[PDB]
């Protein structure tokens, strides 16, 4: 599973 | 909001790279990517630049011996970091790149990264090991007046950004 993108 | 948004805003936006992707260090396979292009343009295929499922190639050595090799693209990324060489070159999206250089713990403004560079006809790529067990893949195209050095700085800046999160 890919990680979540960092917050903007 | 996705990795695409983030790659696009933070990296593609620089105009220094033709494409960028993120791969897991577990298998070296790209799980997210962006590319310059006019989406949509019915017909831009960002994934063909970053991914191709395993394929056989025919190879002839200097003795004229022909054999067949299965290329797993992800493994060709990992081998460079793991071993410091590429037995078959680095393959990405069906395209062969020549492994040119690796630097370990290259220092960039307070953060250290392992960075590999590969070249092809009028372009190339950089591979950067980045936080969270990831590898950044950045492409440059010299036909677009992008260059090896500027694309590397773009990749390093993005990596530093990630490290800063
Ligand atoms: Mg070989």
């Amino acid at each position: 599973p890919p990680p979540p993108p960092p917050p903007p | 909001y996705s990795w695409d948004s983030y790659l696009n805003d933070r990296l593609l936006a620089t105009n220094q790279v033709s494409g960028a992707g993120l791969a897991s260090e577990e298998d070296g396979v790209v799980y997210a990517c962006v590319a310059q292009g006019e989406e949509s343009d019915p017909n831009f295929d960002k994934w063909s630049l970053f991914y191709k499922e395993d394929y056989d190639i025919e190879v002839e050595d200097e003795n004229g011996t022909k054999t067949t090799k299965t290329i797993n693209e992800g493994q060709t990324i990992l081998v460079v970091f793991n071993e410091g060489y590429a037995p078959d070159g680095v393959w990405l999206g069906g395209t062969k790149y020549q492994f040119i250089n690796i630097e370990r713990d290259l220092e960039f403004e307070g953060y250290n990264f392992d960075v590999a560079t590969c070249a092809k006809l009028k372009g190339g790529l950089h591979l950067v090991k980045v936080p969270g067990g990831n590898i950044l893949v950045v492409l440059y195209d010299e036909e677009k007046e992008q260059d090896r050095g500027n694309s590397k700085i773009a990749a390093l800046t993005f990596a530093k950004e990630l490290a800063e999160s």
